[PDB]
């Protein structure tokens, strides 16, 4: 699907026969009163079988809240010590605020 | 007037004794599912809405009209 | 942009419904006989009697449907939708000895759909408009004209 | 004496259609259903055939290559039928249909 | 159809069986002079009521 | 003398909806090409969501 | 009583063509696609027969071989016919014309 | 159908054996002409219950 | 089920092979007088047979 959104679709039923190429899951919390265009850290963990997460790099990802809208777009370099679960120090940038009660009541 | 141009006029019996079921009766139309309440996130500061969260694992079983 | 349609479609639609009903009796008695002599009720009325009734329907109806063309077509783009959908429109015309036909589709498609050697199948076209007939005193062989018509709408 | 009745009815059903339809959605639902619609027009030498179909399907049931069964269309209506003097001749007409329904 | 089902009889590919509904009411049929031909009428619905 | 009527090829009770164009992101008032209406998630299959 | 009813259509077409014809680009288009035409003699002992053919192609179609086949044009007019008497006897006449349109 | 039943008897799929239903009431049957077929009808009782 | 909430929907009877993934069990005791936007301590157990949860990261 990534490669059909840059131009190159395969015909049905190839097999890309990738070795440098892993799913993740990528989770970031988001501060209280974050702004877009700051940065935040992403956890970046193994879902399928693959050996090591070392040395990769982070595609675009969209990270989405609980109520299903993206809030943030996480790239980057990884940094794993566990080879399977690294972290990228500035991963997400904030796309969206959060509205907040801080301000209300008295 | 009360037709629709797009789709139309929707709108011997007596020698058959019975009358023959019409298509698109509202007695065996589908229901729409309501639609939910907006969150408003600005009154807890937070996304989660006991009404709109999707659970990862659930298996999707039909629970709700629709 | 030029695409290519490969012409491959078949349908096939039957249907059926025979309902039956029957129903008969059949009941007989031989007039009674008691102590040697014909049992009489009233004056003139024996224990006899005879029944024979015979009821039968039977009803039933049905219908059936198919078609299928086989080729292949080159149309154009000839609009771009919201989604990148295109909306695409071409004839073809062919003249072999005598006689003109011509092949037209129109339609939309997905260019997730249209396949490596840029040819995409007939049953992915949303919309389609597939038309295949000839023209002129070939045609008029086809079609049976006014008279056979009346016949036909009246009986 | 001799009695005897015997009764009895039956009745019979079916049918099947095979093909394609290619529709469009027109509408989606507030838990992410989504209307269908479409129809599909053909003419092969003489008279034109046309397919219509409209129903209520779910996402999750279209397949891999964006291909749905026509058995998971809810509020389904198939329709596959001819026009003009090649659908006339599948009609009896009035004749035949007062004596049908008199008799 | 019509009729009430529970959630644990629906299977893993959103299917239930028709044995599985309550209160189910199936029904198949046709329209038209397509149905005439199936019913008997008046003539033969009084014999068959009358013998 | 057919009793029926026959239906007309186009009929816009059945025609294709074309679907409604997105606005434009106008990326001038957050200095960021992000758009809710306009992003494409690289490992999305797809299916069919909205009206076209 | 007996009612009865039974009424069918039906209808079929088919062609094909097989040769060859060499024609040449007589316009270029804005994205590169090119217009071809061309037609080709060919007089055997008695009678010209003529193939003509025009269109529009992609030069990504057109093979190693300088070839592209006849499926590959758009907005096809592919014409193989004769002329003269030889092509006198292929068609019926006013007489026939007139006999086929009336019944 | 009508009846009493144990909850001990009902299997792991959710149904149980209709000859573990006491107090069972089982009707199946049609209704209408096609029912009117299935009867002898006055004539054929009378003559039935007589000899 | 989880793929498919983020839009990729693999082919029905389609073996994932997945190794880093295991299933388990979650649990919390909520404290009394606790509000929205406080943290709790979660107890994870596995219920599957997966040999170990070290190094692991719990889903939402």
């Amino acid at each position: 699907a990534m490669l059909q959104n840059f131009g190159i679709q395969m015909p049905p039923g190839t097999k890309p026969k990738i070795k440098n190429v892993a799913a993740v899951m990528v989770t970031a919390e988001l501060p209280p009163f974050s702004k877009p265009g700051q940065q935040v850290d992403v956890t970046v963990s193994s879902i399928g079988s693959a050996k090591s997460l070392r040395g990769g790099t982070l595609l675009q990802t969209f990270l989405k809240g609980l109520d299903g809208q993206v809030y943030a777009v996480a790239q980057g370099n990884l940094v794993v010590s566990n080879p399977t679960v690294g972290l990228i120090s500035s991963g997400a940038t904030v796309e969206r605020e959060i509205p907040n009660p801080f301000g209300r009541g008295d | 007037t009360v037709v629709d141009a797009v789709e139309g006029d929707k709108s011997v019996d007596t020698l058959r004794g019975r009358s023959d079921p019409v298509a698109g009766d509202p007695a065996w139309a589908p229901i729409h599912p309501k639609k939910k309440p907006e969150h408003y996130a600005a009154a807890t500061g937070s996304l989660f809405s006991a009404e709109h969260i999707t659970d990862l694992y659930d298996d999707s079983k039909p629970r709700g009209i629709g | 942009d030029i695409i290519t349609v490969t012409l491959d479609e078949t349908t096939s639609a039957t249907k059926s419904a025979n309902a039956d009903l029957s129903k008969t009796n059949e009941a007989q008695m031989d007039p009674l006989q008691v102590g040697g002599e014909e049992l009489q009720i009233g004056g003139k009325y024996n224990f006899s009697y005879d029944l024979n009734n015979s009821n039968s329907f039977a009803g039933d109806s049905s219908a059936k449907q198919s078609n299928s063309i086989s080729g292949y077509i080159t149309v154009e783009v000839i609009e771009v939708l919201a989604n990148g959908n295109l909306v695409i429109r071409g004839e073809k015309w062919m003249t072999l000895n005598t006689g003109d036909e011509y092949i037209r589709l129109s339609g939309t498609i997905r260019p997730d759909d249209i396949s490596f050697d840029n040819t995409i199948a007939s049953n992915r076209v949303s919309n389609a408009r597939i038309q295949y007939s000839g023209t002129g005193v070939q045609q008029d062989m086809q079609e049976p004209g006014f008279l056979a018509r009346f016949f036909n709408v009246a009986l």
